[PDB]
DNA sequence: ATATTGTGCAAAATGACAAAG
RNA sequence: CUAAGAGUAC
DNA sequence: CTTTGTCATTTTGCAGGTACTCTTATTCAATAT
C-alpha cells in the first residue's frame, strides 16, 4: 500500500491472475500453435526439399544434339491471404465466419506460392564434367495451391482485431474465444495429442524369460529434417546370474545386434582405452569397467576402422552393394541414420560415438542399480502436439504429395514433348481437398478423434473442450494421475468411462510451449564457456557438467554454477525465449535446455534473497500489484503494466515437469516465506520448516481446470465427487453464447433465468461463469418428508416450476440442400402433390407454402413436412397400382422429429458453395422440468425429479418460506459431500446479507465463522430450521437443514428416452426389429438376459422372445437331405427337393430367420448343417 | 443384469407420468438407483408364457 | 435473460424492482444488502431473486435487429 | 409474391420461385423468411 | 451372438425408473403412453366378449 | 465318413451361390468378391 | 415479435403479472360459460403494443397494458402497480425498430391449476413459541436453549 | 463430355537342439 | 440406406 | 544312429452389458469413345 516495496499479501496474487488472464486469456495455446504455423512452419515446410530437378540427358545418338537441359522448379515465398469465398457466378468477396456457419462454408484463405522456373543446359561430351549455364529464361508469379482453413480470432482472422461493437456488428459473440476452425460450417476443434518425447534417452528392465536385462532407447528425430523417426536400442544380453553379458546395439536398417564396440571402432575410435574412456568417465569405477570387459572381449577379433565398417555392411539388410562398398554404405548408414537428431552432415563421428557412449554409460548405471529405471509416466518426458505441429506434418504429406504430382506431370509432359503449364500442373484441390478431409473426419491422414465437433452445449463445455488433451493407447500406467501432473493438468477431470486418465484437462495457469530456434541459446553457450564435445577428454575433465540442448549433447561446462546464473538472468530478462526451460541435476552432473514444441509449463512466482529483510521474499512486491491494480482499472492515464511486464522484469517465471525438479515451491507467500493460540476450526498446517525456497504458487486453486474451477469448497469434498462434477458440469444447461439467435446450431439449450452462484469461487470470474450461468440458486431442504426422494430422488417444488424455476427453450435445426443428380436433374424445393409425386410422406403437407417452406410462427408437431423437396426421375413406368407417366418425382422432404414439437423459430434459404439453395429450419420448444428430469448439485449429487409438491403440501418454515427442491438425508454420510453442505450454509448467509460467498478452495473460511454469521443474522447458526408439515400444519420433530443451493438441470430428460415398440420396422437383412428409438426400433435381448430367463427356467417365454417377439420363419426340408433346398409352391401345394428327386418327404419348420441366414451362409462356405425331425441315436 | 434376480415378474399398475416407477425394496435385487438409471420392459404375448412369468 | 416477475419459492412479485434496485446500488451507493431490505425483500428467497440475477438481454440488445422496421 | 428480409439490411424482398436468392439492395446471400400472418396462440402457463 | 444368442424384440419398453413407496412390491408403474402402445393379444372368449367389445 | 465328410470334398470344384437373400442389395460386398472370382474364373478359362 | 425473447418467454412472464381481482367473484370460469372461446363474461381482453422508436432501449412494463374488453362496471383487469414510479413490472425491452403487438386474454383460475394465480405470497404460521407442548426436539451441541434463538412471538406467551 | 480401370496376455503348437542309449 | 468415427448415460 | 525331453520361439484368439446423440463419406484421375 504506502509503502512500495512491502511484501504481498495472499489476497495480491489474484491481481497477477487478473493480468494473466488479460494477456493471455482461456484458449491462447490454441491461438499460439496456429499462429507459429502459419508465420513461421509453412515457409519451412514448402522450402525443404522442393527444388524438382529433371535432368533430360542429351541422349544423342548423333553429336549434332549432345546437350543435356535441366529443367527445376523451385517455390519461394508462401502468402496466405485473408479468407475469402469464390462463387457459382464466380465472384469472389470476403467471407466472415457468421456466413461460413450459416451457408455451411469453410473457413478458408487461399495460399500462394513464388514458383521459379529455372531451366540450365550443358554440352554433353562423355569424360568432361558438364558445365550447366541458364538459358535467361527465369521466369518467376504467385500461383493458387489450395487453401488452408483458419482458426477464429487467429492472426490471420477478421476477428483479431475486432473490438467488442464491431463484433456484435459482425453478429458475432464477445464471449466467443476462438481457437477453432469452420469446416463446411460446422466448428471442429483439435484435440492436443500427447506422445512421448523425442532425443531423450530412456532406460527400461526387462522381464526375466527374456535374454536381455536391460534396454536403453532414443526415439531420435529432427524437427528440420525430414522429420523421421528412428528408434535405436542398446541392450544388454544375459540375466544377472549369467556370465556372459554383453552389449549390443541395434542400428536402423540392419538385421542384427551389432555389439557396440564394433560401431565405437567404425566410427573410428580403434583403441579399446578410448572406447571406454569414451563410455566409462571414472577410473576408479571398476564396476563398469568389469561389466564393461565382455564387449570388448567380443569384439577383440576387429582392430580396424575399416574392417568394423565392412563387418556392419555384411550385415547390411540392403543387400545391394558390392564388396568394396560396403564400407561407403555402413559409412552412410552411420551419416544418416544413426542418431539422425545430432547430425546428418559428416565429420561429426565423434560427437555419435560420445552419445552412443552416453547411452551405454546410461544403460549400465542402470543395470548395476545406481539408479532406477525411467519412469514412463513422468510428464516432463510427454509432449502435446497441438493445432499447429498436427497441421505441420498433416501438410507436410499433403505437400509432398502435390509436389510429387508436379515432378511426375513434368516428366510426363518433357517425355511426350507436349506443352508445360503451371495451372495444369499444380493440383489445389490436393491439398485444399486433404486438408478440409483431415479437419471434418477426425482420421488425421491421406489416428483418428483427433478433429472433433466443438460442443456447445454450455459455455464451460466449450472451455473445457477447448483445452482437452488425449492420450493414444506399453507396460506403463498412464491412467493414473502421477505427481507431476501437478498444477498442469486438472486433479479430477476425466471421464468415467474407457478414457479415465487418459482423456485429460488442461490446469488454468498451464500453457504449451510452441517452440523456439536453439541456434541463439547454443551461441550464448559457446560464448559462455562451453567446451566443445569434439575436444572433450574426459579423464583431463572428470568432474564436468554435460550440457544437453534438445536432447543433443553439445558440450561439457567446468563452472555450471555461473552459466546456469547467467542463463536464468538471460532468460528473465527477455534474452532468452520465456518457454525455454533450463534443468541442472546437480547429482548427475548435467544441464538440460529444452527449447522445442509441446512443452507444458506454468507460472509461478520468484524468490530471492532480498539481504534488506534478512529472510527469502518474493520478487514481486505491493508496487508492482499497485501498476497492476491501476492498469486493470483502466481498462475498466498511466503506463501500461501487463502480465508480459511482469515476465520481462523477472518476476514471474515459467516452469515445466522437467525443470520444477530441481526448484522448492512455496504453497503460499504470507505462511511459508517469513521465519518462525490458533483457531480450533481452521485446518491443520504445516510450516515445511525449510527456508530455501525458489519460487511460490501464485494459488494453489490454480490447479484446478476449467470445470472444476466451478465446484465450491472442492477441498471440502471427497475427491470422486468432484470427478462427477467436473464430469456432469459440462451437461450442465445454461447460455452458451449470446448471439444463439443468429447462430442455426443443430441443438440448443437454454435456461429462461440463469442466475449466477450464491457460492462462488475466485477463479470463476476469469471463466465468464457469472455472466453465462448455467443454473440456479433453489432453496433446498434436506429431509426424509415423503419417502419419494429416496435412492438419489428428489423432490421438486411445482408452485416453483410455475414460476419459472430450471424452464428452458430448446432450437432444433434441420438443413436440407437441393443436389444436382445430372446436368440438369436439379432438386426442387416445393410443396409436393399426391397427383404427381412418390413416396410422400404419411404426415401432413398442408404446413408447407409455395416455396416448400414452413413459415416462422407455425406450431409444428411430430411427423408433419417443414421442409418440401422432390427430386426428377424417368417416366413412363406402371405399377403399384397408382404409378404412371405423370409420377416423374420422387419426394425427398424432410418431416419433424417423430416425438418431437414445437414452433418453427425461423428459416434461412441461400445458396451453398456449388450454388444450390439451401434452407435451414429451426424450430423451437419449452421444456419445463418434470418427473425424470435430472439434477445435479455442484458437488456429485445427481439425481432425478421423483414427484412434485405444489407449495400448499410442501414443509414451510415460520416465516412461509417453503423448498425449491427437497433431497434425500442418506445421499449425505456415504458420499461424503461436507461441501455440500457448508456451500448451503454459506449461501444462506450470503442470501441474508447481500455479499457473495467466498467458496474457493484453499482460503481460510471456515464453517465456525460462516455460523457465527449465520446466528448474527437471527437464525440457527448451524442451519436447522424449525418446520411444519404440508398436510396437518404440525411442528416436525426433527429441524431440518434449509437454505439455498446451486443447481444444474442436466441435458437427460425423460422425455428424450422414453421408447416403446409394439411392432415396426424390420432389419432388411437379418428381418428382426432396427436399432434405435429415432426408428422405431426394438430393444436387445442380450445373451445374459436369455441366462437370466434360463436360470428361471421359463423356456416358452425364452422361446417367445427369441421366435414371435423377434423373427419367425417357416421353412421346408426334405427328409432324405436335411437342407432347405425344397422348391415349394404352396398355392399350387407342390414341393419337391431337386436333386434327392422326392415330393411327400417334406417338412416344414419353424426357425428364426436369422438361423435360416446362417444355414445359408454355411451352405455358402461349403458346409452342409443337415436338419432332421427324428432321431438316428439313443440318448 | 448380473442374476436371475436382476429380471423378475411385475404387476402393471398405470400412471400418468413418463416414468417406471417401482417399490423400494426391490431396487436392491436390480441393484437400481433413481440417479438416472433405465430399465427395460417385455410384455408376453401367450397365454402359457404370461402364467410361467406369473408363476415362476 | 431478463428478471423474473415472481419470486420462485414464495411467489412476490420482483419483477418490479430490478430498476429500482441498480439505481439504489448506483445513485445511492447502497450495498446489496441495505438495497433489498429497502426494497422490501426480507425473507432470503427473494433476496437470492433479485441478488443473484444476471441481466443477459442487454447482450442481447447489443446485436442488430434482424426484422427492422 | 413470397416475402423474406435480407440478413443484414433487414430490408423486405418479395421473391419467386424462378428469382435468384439474393438481397437487391445490397447483394447478401442470406434470406429469412417473413413471419407467418396466421395468428399463433399460446398458453400463458 | 449378435442375432440368435440374443436378439432384439418387439412388444419391449425402455424409461427412466423412479421410487414410489405407495406401491406394492410386485408392483411396476407403466406410463399411460407406454401402457398405450405395448399390446397383448386376448383371443375372445364368451367370458371376455363385453369388455373386449367394449375396448374394441 | 462315407456319406457326409469325404476328404476329397475338402477341395472346392463347384461353388455354390447363395441367393439375393443372403447378399441384399449398391451391392452387398458378397455380391463384388462373387464378381470377382466370377472375372478370375472366366479369365482362366479363357486362357487355358 | 421482432424482440430478443421468445413468444413463449413473454407469454409466460404475461401470465405471471398481478391483475386487479377484486370482482372477480363477477366473473364466470370459461368452463362453465356458454360462449365458444372467450366472451366478456368470463374473461378480460388486454393488448400490449410496444415499438422501438428511441435511439437508447425502451422498456416494456405492464403499465402499457391497455383493457380493451368492456368490463361492464366490474373493478377487475388493471394491472396492479406497485412501485412509486408508477412503472409495472418489467415485461420485456426494445432496441430501436424493434416491436412487439400482441393481445392476452385474461381468466380466473386458483392456485392449484398453476401458481399465477396465487395471491398469497408466503404466509408466517407459527404456535407454541416456547415449545411447552414438545412437538419438536430440538436439536442441539451444548445447550439447546442458547443455540435456538427465540422467535418474536416468545413475548406474547408466558415463559 | 462421361464411363472405366489402375496389443498384451497366455495357452497351445512347433521347431531347434544338446544329452542319452 | 449402409459404413466408420466421436461424444455420452447407468 | 535315432530318440528324448527341453526350452525358445511362433501362432493366435480375446478382450462387460444395455442405451442415446451427431458427423461424414461413399476411389481420383487419365483416357478413349
Ligand atoms: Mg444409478
Ligand atoms: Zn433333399
Ligand atoms: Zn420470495
Ligand atoms: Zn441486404
Ligand atoms: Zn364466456
Amino acid at each position: 500500500f504506502e509503502d512500495e516495496s512491502a511484501p504481498i499479501t495472499a489476497e495480491d496474487s489474484w491481481a497477477v491472475i487478473s493480468a494473466f488472464f488479460r494477456e493471455k486469456g482461456l484458449v491462447s495455446q490454441q491461438l499460439d500453435s496456429f499462429n507459429q504455423f502459419v508465420d513461421y512452419t509453412l515457409q519451412d515446410i514448402i522450402c525443404e526439399d522442393s527444388t524438382l530437378i529433371l535432368e533430360q540427358l542429351a541422349q544423342h545418338t548423333t553429336e549434332s544434339d549432345n546437350i543435356s537441359r535441366k529443367y527445376e522448379i523451385s517455390f519461394g515465398k508462401i502468402y496466405v491471404t485473408k479468407p475469402m469465398v469464390n462463387e457459382s457466378d464466380g465472384v469472389t468477396h470476403a467471407l466472415y465466419p457468421q456466413e461460413a456457419r450459416l451457408r455451411n462454408l469453410t473457413y478458408s484463405s487461399g495460399l500462394f506460392v513464388d514458383v521459379k522456373k529455372r531451366t540450365y543446359e550443358a554440352i554433353d561430351v562423355p569424360g568432361r564434367e558438364l558445365k550447366y549455364e541458364l538459358i535467361a529464361e527465369e521466369s518467376e508469379g504467385k500461383v493458387f495451391i489450395g487453401r488452408l482453413p483458419i482458426m477464429l480470432r487467429s492472426k490471420n482472422c477478421y476477428l483479431s482485431e475486432a473490438t467488442e461493437s464491431d463484433l456484435y456488428k459482425l453478429k458475432e459473440c464477445p464471449f466467443d474465444m476462438g481457437g477453432y476452425f469452420i469446416i463446411n460450417g460446422s466448428e471442429k476443434v483439435l484435440i492436443a495429442q500427447e506422445r512421448s518425447a523425442g532425443n531423450i534417452v530412456q532406460v527400461f528392465k526387462k522381464a526375466a524369460p527374456s535374454p536381455i536385462s536391460h534396454v536403453a532407447e532414443i526415439r531420435s528425430a529432427l524437427e528440420k529434417g525430414s522429420r523421421f523417426i528412428s528408434t535405436l536400442q542398446v541392450k544388454l544380453y544375459g540375466r544377472e546370474g549369467s556370465s556372459a553379458r554383453t552389449i549390443k546395439a541395434t542400428l536402423p536398417y540392419i538385421k542384427q545386434d551389432i555389439p557396440i564396440v564394433i560401431i565405437f571402432r567404425a566410427l573410428g575410435i580403434i583403441p579399446d582405452g578410448e572406447i571406454l574412456e569414451h563410455i566409462c568417465y571414472d577410473v576408479n569405477d571398476w564396476q563398469m569397467l568389469e561389466m564393461l570387459k565382455p564387449c570388448v572381449e567380443d569384439g577383440f577379433v576387429i582392430q580396424d576402422r575399416e574392417t568394423a565398417l565392412d563387418f556392419i555392411g555384411r550385415r547390411g539388410t540392403a543387400l545391394g552393394i558390392k564388396k568394396e562398398k560396403r564400407i561407403q554404405y555402413a559409412k552412410d548408414i552411420l551419416q544418416k541414420e544413426f542418431l539422425p537428431h545430432i547430425t546428418q552432415l559428416e565429420g561429426f563421428e565423434s560427437r555419435k560415438a560420445f552419445f552412443l557412449g552416453y547411452m551405454i554409460n546410461r544403460l549400465l548405471l542402470c543395470a548395476l542399480d545406481r539408479k532406477d529405471q525411467d519412469d514412463r509416466d513422468h510428464f516432463g518426458k510427454k509432449r502435446l502436439d497441438l493445432a499447429g505441429p498436427l497441421l505441420a506434418q498433416l501438410f507436410k504429406t499433403l505437400f509432398k504429395k502435390l509436389t510429387k504430382d508436379i515432378f511426375r506431370y513434368m516428366q510426363r509432359t518433357v517425355e511426350e514433348a507436349h506443352d508445360f503449364n503451371m495451372k495444369l500442373a499444380i493440383n489445389a484441390k490436393t491439398i485444399t481437398s486433404g486438408l478440409k478431409y483431415a479437419l471434418a473426419t477426425g482420421n488425421w491422414g491421406e489416428r483418428a478423434g483427433v478433429s472433433q465437433v466443438l460442443n456447445r452445449y454450455t459455455y464451460s463445455s466449450t472451455l473445457s473442450h477447448l483445452r482437452r488433451t488425449n492420450t493414444p493407447i506399453k507396460l506403463a500406467k498412464p491412467r493414473q494421475l502421477h505427481n507431476t501432473h501437478w498444477g498442469l493438468v486438472c486433479p479430477a477431470e476425466t471421464p468415467e468411462g474407457q478414457a479415465c486418465g487418459l482423456v485429460k484437462n488442461l490446469s488454468l495457469m498451464s500453457c504449451i510451449s510452441v517452440g523456439t530456434d536453439p541456434m541463439p541459446i547454443i551461441t550464448f553457450l559457446s560464448e559462455w564457456g562451453m567446451e566443445p564435445l569434439e575436444d572433450y577428454v574426459p579423464h583431463q575433465s572428470p568432474d564436468a557438467t554435460r550440457v544437453f540442448v534438445n536432447g543433443v549433447w553439445h558440450g561439457v561446462h567446468r563452472n555450471p554454477a555461473r552459466l546456469m546464473e547467467t542463463l536464468r538472468t538471460l532468460r528473465r530478462k527477455g534474452d532468452i525465449n520465456p518457454e525455454v526451460s533450463m534443468i541442472r541435476d546437480i547429482r548427475e552432473k548435467e544441464l538440460k535446455i529444452f527449447t522445442d514444441a509441446g512443452r507444458v509449463y506454468r507460472p509461478l512466482f520468484i524468490v530471492e534473497d532480498d539481504e534488506s529483510l534478512g529472510h527469502k521474499e518474493l520478487k514481486v512486491r505491493k508496487g508492482h500489484i499497485a501498476k497492476l491494480m491501476a492498469t486493470e482499472y483502466q481498462d475498466i492515464d498511466v503506463e501500461e503494466y501487463t502480465w508480459s511486464s511482469l515476465l520481462n522484469e523477472g518476476l514471474v517465471e515459467y516452469i515445466d515437469a522437467e525443470e520444477e525438479e530441481s526448484i522448492l515451491i512455496a504453497m503460499q507467500p504470507e505462511d511459508l516465506e517469513p521465519a518462525e493460540d490458533v483457531d480450533p476450526a481452521k485446518r491443520i498446517r504445516v510450516s515445511h520448516h525449510a527456508t530455501t525456497f525458489t519460487h511460490c504458487e501464485i494459488h494453489p486453486s490454480m490447479i484446478l481446470g476449467v470445470a472444476a474451477s466451478i465446484i465450491p469448497f472442492p477441498d471440502h469434498n471427497q475427491s470422486p465427487r468432484n470427478t462427477y462434477q467436473s464430469a456432469m458440469g459440462k451437461q450442465a444447461m445454461g447460455v452458451f453464447l449470446t448471439n444463439y439467435n443468429v447462430r442455426m446450431d443443430t441443438m440448443a439449450n437454454i435456461l429462461y433465468y440463469p442466475q449466477k452462484p450464491l457460492g462462488t469461487t475466485r477463479a470463476m470470474e476469469y471463466l465468464k461463469f457469472r455472466e453465462l450461468p448455467a443454473g440456479q440458486n433453489a432453496i433446498v431442504a434436506i429431509a426424509c418428508y415423503s419417502g419419494y426422494n429416496q435412492e438419489d430422488s428428489m423432490i421438486m417444488n411445482q408452485s416453483s416450476i410455475d414460476r419459472g424455476l430450471f424452464r428452458s427453450l430448446f432450437f432444433r435445426s434441420y438443413m436440407d440442400q437441393e443436389k444436382k443428380y445430372g446436368m440438369s436433374i436439379t432438386e426442387t424445393f416445393e410443396k409436393p402433390q399426391r397427383t404427381n409425386t412418390l413416396r410422400m410422406k404419411h404426415g401432413t403437407y398442408d404446413k408447407l407454402d409455395d416455396d416448400g417452406l414452413i413459415a416462422p410462427g407455425v406450431r409444428v408437431s411430430g411427423e408433419d413436412v417443414i421442409i418440401g423437396k422432390t427430386t426428377p426421375i424417368s417416366p413412363d413406368e406402371e405399377e403399384l397400382g397408382q404409378r404412371t407417366a405423370y409420377h416423374s418425382k420422387r419426394d425427398a422432404s424432410t418431416p419433424l422429429r417423430s416425438t418431437e414439437n414445437g414452433i418453427v423459430d425461423q428459416v434461412l434459404v441461400t445458396t451453398n458453395q456449388d450454388g444450390l439453395k439451401f434452407v435451414k429450419v429451426r424450430v423451437r420448444t419449452t421444456k419445463i422440468p418434470q418427473i425424470g428430469d435430472k439434477f445435479a448439485s455442484r458437488h456429485g449429487q445427481k439425481g432425478t425429479i421423483g414427484i412434485t409438491y405444489r407449495r400448499e403440501d410442501m414443509p414451510f418454515t415460520a416465516e412461509g418460506i417453503v423448498p425449491d427442491l427437497i433431497i434425500n438425508p442418506h445421499a449425505i454420510p456415504s458420499r461424503m459431500t461436507v461441501a455440500h453442505l457448508i456451500e448451503c450454509l454459506l449461501s444462506k448467509v450470503a442470501a441474508l446479507s447481500g455479499n457473495e460467498g467466498d467458496a474457493s478452495p484453499f482460503t481460510d473460511i471456515t464453517v465456525e465463522g460462516i455460523s457465527k454469521l449465520l446466528r448474527e443474522h437471527g437464525y440457527q447458526s448451524r442451519g436447522f430450521e424449525v418446520m411444519y408439515n404440508g398436510h396437518t400444519g404440525k411442528k416436525l420433530m426433527a429441524q431440518i437443514f434449509f437454505g439455498p443451493t446451486y443447481y444444474q438441470r442436466l441435458r437427460h430428460m425423460v422425455d428424450d428416452k422414453i421408447h416403446a415398440r409394439a411392432r415396426g420396422p424390420m432389419q432388411v437383412l437379418t428381418r428382426q426389429p432396427v436399432e434405435g428409438r429415432s426408428r422405431d426400433g426394438g430393444l436387445r435381448f442380450g445373451e445374459m438376459e436369455r441366462d437370466c430367463m434360463i436360470a428361471h427356467g421359463a423356456a416358452s417365454f425364452l422361446k417367445e422372445r427369441l421366435m414371435e417377439a423377434s423373427d419367425a420363419f417357416r421353412v421346408h426340408i426334405c427328409g432324405i437331405c436335411g437342407l432347405m433346398t425344397v422348391i415349394a409352391k404352396l398355392n399350387h401345394n407342390q414341393f419337391e427337393c431337386k436333386g434327392c428327386d422326392n415330393k411327400i418327404d417334406i417338412y416344414q419348420i419353424h426357425i428364426p430367420y436369422a438361423a435360416k441366414l446362417l444355414f445359408q451362409e454355411l451352405m455358402a462356405m461349403n458346409i452342409t448343417p443337415r436338419l432332421y425331425t427324428d432321431r438316428s441315436r439313443d440318448f | 443384469s448380473l442374476h436371475k434376480m436382476s429380471m423378475m415378474a411385475h404387476r402393471v399398475k398405470v400412471i400418468p407420468y413418463s416414468t417406471f416407477r417401482l417399490n423400494l425394496s426391490v431396487t436392491s435385487p436390480y441393484n437400481a438407483d433413481f440417479d438416472g438409471d433405465e430399465m427395460n420392459l417385455h410384455v408376453p404375448q401367450s397365454e402359457e408364457t404370461r402364467a410361467e412369468l406369473s408363476q415362476l | 435473460m431478463i428478471v423474473p416477475v415472481r419470486c420462485f419459492s414464495c411467489g412476490k412479485v420482483v419483477g418490479d424492482k430490478w430498476e429500482s434496485y441498480l439505481n439504489l446500488l448506483q445513485e445511492d451507493e447502497l450495498d446489496e444488502g441495505t438495497a433489498l431490505s429497502r426494497l422490501g425483500l426480507k425473507r432470503y428467497c427473494c433476496r437470492r431473486m433479485i441478488l443473484t440475477h444476471v441481466d443477459l438481454i442487454e447482450k442481447f440488445l447489443r446485436y442488430n435487429p434482424l426484422e427492422k422496421r | 409474391t413470397l416475402k423474406y428480409i435480407c440478413a443484414e439490411c433487414s430490408s423486405k424482398l418479395s421473391l419467386s420461385r424462378t428469382d435468384a436468392v439474393r438481397c437487391k439492395d445490397c447483394g447478401h446471400r442470406i434470406l429469412l423468411k417473413a413471419r407467418t400472418k396466421r395468428l399463433v396462440q399460446f398458453e400463458a402457463r | 451372438r449378435g442375432n440368435l444368442m440374443g436378439k432384439r424384440v418387439d412388444f419391449s419398453a425402455r424409461t427412466v425408473i423412479s421410487g414410489d413407496p405407495n406401491l406394492e412390491l410386485d408392483q411396476v408403474g407403466v406410463p399411460k403412453s407406454i401402457a398405450k402402445t405395448l399390446t397383448y393379444p386376448e383371443v375372445v372368449t364368451p367370458y371376455n366378449i363385453d369388455r373386449l367389445t367394449q375396448l374394441v | 465318413n462315407e456319406v457326409f465328410s469325404r476328404p476329397e470334398w475338402m477341395i472346392l470344384t463347384c461353388l455354390p451361390v447363395p441367393p439375393p437373400p443372403v447378399r441384399p442389395s449398391g451391392e452387398d460386398d458378397l455380391t463384388f468378391k462373387l464378381a470377382d472370382i466370377l472375372k478370375a474364373n472366366i479369365s482362366l478359362e479363357t486362357l487355358e | 415479435n421482432t424482440t430478443v425473447l421468445a413468444d413463449e418467454f413473454i407469454a409466460h412472464r404475461l401470465g405471471l403479472i398481478p391483475l386487479q381481482s377484486m370482482d372477480i367473484e363477477q366473473l364466470e370460469y370459461s368452463r362453465d360459460c356458454f360462449c365458444e372461446d372467450h366472451c366478456d363474461k368470463c374473461s378480460v381482453v388486454l393488448t400490449l403494443q410496444a415499438f422501438g422508436e428511441s435511439e437508447s432501449t425502451t422498456n416494456v412494463y405492464s403499465k402499457d397494458l391497455v383493457i380493451v374488453s368492456n368490463l361492464m362496471g366490474r373493478n377487475i383487469g388493471h394491472p396492479i402497480i406497485q412501485d412509486k414510479e408508477g412503472n409495472g413490472v418489467l415485461i420485456c425491452k426494445l432496441r430501436k425498430g424493434q416491436e412487439l403487438k400482441l393481445t392476452c386474454v385474461a381468466k380466473k383460475g386458483i392456485a392449484k391449476e398453476h401458481a399465477k394465480w396465487g395471491p398469497a405470497a408466503a404466509i408466517e404460521f407459527e404456535y407454541d413459541p416456547w415449545n411447552k407442548l414438545k412437538h419438536t426436539d430440538y436439536w442441539y451441541e451444548q445447550d439447546s436453549a442458547k443455540e435456538w434463538p427465540q422467535s418474536k412471538n416468545c413475548e406474547y406467551e408466558d415463559p
